[PDB]
């Protein structure tokens, strides 16, 4: 991108960046449309403004005690769930995680494992249990050790698989029984490197379960999350924490600005 | 014939009108491109792809055609078909066979190897499964499990084991168990993780497989392109799998890998079970693509 050249050489060049980012035709039509009726002519700052007052719609706080954790198969929701209890056990919280993964082959022994490594205890089943029976008894089991935070682990499913979303959502109330106020957090999580399904993935686990946030996973790969663009302009739902690596300690609050110099760089 | 919202339009508004004007025919030709694009095909693929139609179009002379709508959208579909691969096309089994499963994290490369393991085995090969990724969690057993399930036996590499030491026991236990098929698991990978790429590219020197299939997540974005072109230019990759096209993610992904490497892809992947393995069909994801 030639920042500083002919307006017309300039906006061509940035809209081949944002396509390429995966930021997708209709919201790189309109940030392109709302910059030419702006009038303005530093490009630069106007298309940055633009974009990170957007991502926008530190230390990351959670709202209540029980994270539930969803998203589709293989975007990285089991490993952030360590890297989550990673942070959080820094700032001195006390953890739990839910191995709610009943389904797959080892899903549930591979958070397991993980809570070895961390120090974390971990609720699991034998496979084939019924994932919501046993959020509602790590919930319990969380209130009566007194713990600062579970994080809920759930099986990757398609967000088009009509009958596991409603699994998800018996799994969601499960944890509202048995505590109230809960889950004050549901938070998906999505591949940097995915396209345009991304923004249907997440209208259609918002609309299953209701997000308050969205991890963005792989961030350290040549990606740069794109789709994160329309999902925050349509959804209105904050981004929470960006992946960017396969180690516990590789989660990073987001960076809007950061985020925006790199998607343009 | 319902093609995608935006098609529709594009071709719909021609239809019935006769001889289209230069302008006419170049707006058509960037709505497919938009089209392509939000299919997730790769900007430059797509550019390149469209000069193919528009060159193959004027040589049908579209600008002379009473039926432009006709000779566009035939041009786009056969073209796609083409450019993806023609017709369905599956490995040709040796005497002796070793694959390797190779990608990015999380594409589907350890349920692929055990669903590759169940198609072959009815298919009346004897298959093994060798679970070679040691560094994420629980991934040996994961493939355990899965072998257990589909009644293959799986040979679990061990921590620190040589590329040199590997080669040794598997081409053992394929002697005291007749195995003709092998089916090298391998963890998930960035493309430009040059050590790890490495690393492959060691264990590929060594094991010499016949197969090298790139597990692509249909669902995968623009990166497409570079991430086929890396483990082809770093690894050397025979063909590709598709995998999760049990989604509503166009596909748009396979075509930019495919553009990149020439190379065939032979499988699709369409649920998480290991009865979910189908051929690759061009005209199937061609149609999938342009929302027939
Ligand atoms: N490079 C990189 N890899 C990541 C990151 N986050 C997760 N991964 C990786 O992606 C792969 C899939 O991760 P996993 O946590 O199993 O994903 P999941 O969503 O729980 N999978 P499933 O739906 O099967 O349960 C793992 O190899 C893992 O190490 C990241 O930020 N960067
Ligand atoms: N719906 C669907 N799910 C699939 C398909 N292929 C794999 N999966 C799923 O996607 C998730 C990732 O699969 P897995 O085999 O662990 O992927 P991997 O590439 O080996 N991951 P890693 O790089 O960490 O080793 C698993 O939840 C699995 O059940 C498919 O064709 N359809
Ligand atoms: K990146
Ligand atoms: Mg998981
Ligand atoms: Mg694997």
């Amino acid at each position: 991108i030639p920042w500083g050249g002919n307006l017309e050489e300039v906006l061509e060049e940035l809209e081949m960046a944002l396509l390429a980012a995966d930021v997708g035709l209709s919201a790189t039509e309109e940030i392109l449309q709302e910059v030419r009726a702006s009038g303005r002519k530093d490009l630069k700052e106007a298309v940055k403004e633009k974009l990170v007052g957007m991502l926008e719609p530190k230390p990351v706080e959670p709202k209540g005690r029980v994270v539930l954790v969803v998203g589709v198969n293989g975007v990285g929701k089991t490993t952030t769930i360590a890297k989550l209890g990673r942070y959080y056990q820094n700032l001195g919280k006390k953890v739990m995680f839910c191995a709610g993964d009943t389904f797959r082959a080892a899903g549930g022994t591979q958070l397991s494992e993980w809570g070895k490594r961390l120090s974390i205890p971990v609720i699991q089943g034998p496979e084939g249990t019924d994932p919501a029976a046993l959020a509602y008894d790590a919930v319990q089991a969380m209130k009566a050790r007194g713990y600062d935070l579970l994080f809920v682990d759930t099986a990757g499913r398609l967000h088009t698989k009509h009958n596991l979303m409603e699994e998800l959502k018996k799994v969601k109330r499960a944890i509202a029984k048995a505590d109230p106020e809960e889950p004050k957090e549901v938070w998906l999580v999505l591949d940097a490197v995915t396209g345009q399904n991304g923004l249907e993935q997440a209208k259609k686990f918002h609309e299953a379960v209701g997000l308050t946030g969205v991890i963005v996973t792989k961030l350290d790969g040549t990606a740069k999350g794109g789709v994160l663009i329309p999902i925050v302009r349509t959804l209105k739902v904050p981004i929470k924490f960006v992946g960017v690596g396969e180690g516990p300690d590789d989660l990073q609050p987001f960076d809007p600005e950061a985020f925006v110099e790199a998607l343009l760089e | 014939q319902q093609l995608s919202a935006r098609l529709q339009e594009a071709i719909g508004r021609l239809r019935g009108r006769g001889r289209i004007t230069e302008e006419d025919l170049k707006a058509t030709l960037r709505e497919i491109r938009r089209a392509l694009m939000d299919a997730d095909v790769n900007l430059e693929v797509a550019r390149d792809f469209v000069e193919r139609v528009r060159e193959e179009a004027l040589g049908k002379q579209v600008l002379e055609s009473l039926t432009p709508a006709e000779v566009i959208l035939a041009t786009v579909y056969e073209a796609l078909k083409e450019a993806l691969g023609g017709e369905a096309r599956l490995p040709v089994l040796k005497d002796r066979n070793l694959w390797f499963l190779v990608g990015l994290q999380g594409s589907g490369k350890t349920t692929t190897a055990a669903k590759l393991a169940l198609y072959y085995k009815g298919k009346g090969r004897r298959p093994l499964l060798v679970a070679a990724d040691t560094q994420r969690p629980a991934a040996r057993e994961q493939l355990r499990l899965l072998g257990e399930k589909v009644g293959v036996p799986v040979l679990e590499v061990m921590d620190g084991e040589s590329p040199e030491s590997i080669r040794r026991r598997v081409e053992e236990k394929a002697r005291l168990e007749a195995r003709d098929l092998i089916l090298v698991d391998t963890a998930g990978r960035l493309q430009i993780d040059e050590p790890l790429m490495g690393e492959l590219a060691r264990l590929k020197e060594v094991l010499g497989p016949d197969e090298v299939l790139l597990v692509l997540d249909a669902m995968t974005g623009q990166e497409a392109l570079s991430v086929a072109r890396a483990f082809d230019e770093k690894v050397g990759v025979t063909g590709l799998v598709l995998t999760k096209l049990d989604g509503d993610a166009r596909g748009g992904a396979a075509l930019s890998a495919r553009h990149v490497t020439g190379k065939p892809i032979y499988f699709a992947g369409v649920s998480e079970k290991p009865e979910g393995l189908e051929p690759f069909y061009p005209e199937r994801l061609a149609g999938r693509i342009l929302g027939m």
